[PDB]
């Protein structure tokens, strides 16, 4: 199970 | 390093066309499975709200065809959000992008499970969002889901998103946020 949230999903743009 | 998703997704794009059948034109775009891969195709592809009439974007796990008949959705259901026609504009691509990071960063805890996907439906009357479930019997985790949606979207309690199953009556909703 592998979790990432909305703050980090943009940092990775 | 990219970082890898818990799952493979696919993106899914249907433009209508007259003569041509339903299923020949869903096409599949890509198949992705980590944050930095979903990106450039997200950065790269034509706005929803820039879509031509008729048209669709899914993005569903891999190996779910999305459409009804397929085993993963003989039996489920979907949370439909409609966009307002004319407050589109400005909630439309937010409400699709919003639910794609909802879904591909797994945030509907230990439901994650039973989404099956995500649909944007670019229409006239209205734009239409929604995500679909494995088991439209299952209302705690629909109504867990459901709440997420709301929260992820921002959805205010004026605007009630509903979920349905996939005749001889009109086939009333299974689940509505806010209660009535
Ligand atoms: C999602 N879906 C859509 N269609 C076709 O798409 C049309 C319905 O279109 P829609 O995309 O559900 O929205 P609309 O009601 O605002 O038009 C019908 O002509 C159906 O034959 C579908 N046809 C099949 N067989 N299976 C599907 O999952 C499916």
């Amino acid at each position: 199970r592998i979790i990432y949230d909305r703050k980090f999903l943009m940092e990775c743009r | 390093m990219r970082h890898p998703l818990q799952c493979h997704w696919a993106l899914w794009y249907l433009k209508a066309d007259r003569s041509k059948d339903w299923e020949d034109c869903l096409k599949q775009v890509a198949v992705f499975d980590t944050v930095e891969d979903f990106w450039s195709l997200y950065n790269h592809i034509q706005a929803a709200s820039g879509l031509t009439w008729g048209s669709d974007y899914y993005l569903f796990k891999e190996g779910i065809k999305p459409m009804w008949e397929d085993e993963n959705n003989v039996k489920g259901g979907r949370w439909l959000v409609v966009v307002d026609k004319q407050k589109r504009a400005q909630l439309l691509d937010h409400y699709w992008l919003e639910l794609l990071m909802a879904i591909i960063g797994e945030q509907f805890e230990d439901n994650g499970e039973y989404i099956c996907g995500a649909v944007v439906n670019v229409r006239q009357k209205g734009d239409k969002v929604s995500l679909w479930t494995r088991d439209s019997l299952k209302d705690d985790v629909n109504l867990r889901i459901g709440q997420i949606l709301k929260a992820k979207l921002e959805i205010p309690d004026t605007e009630p998103i509903r979920y349905e199953v996939h005749t001889g009556s009109m086939v009333k909703p299974r689940i509505v946020i806010p209660s009535k």
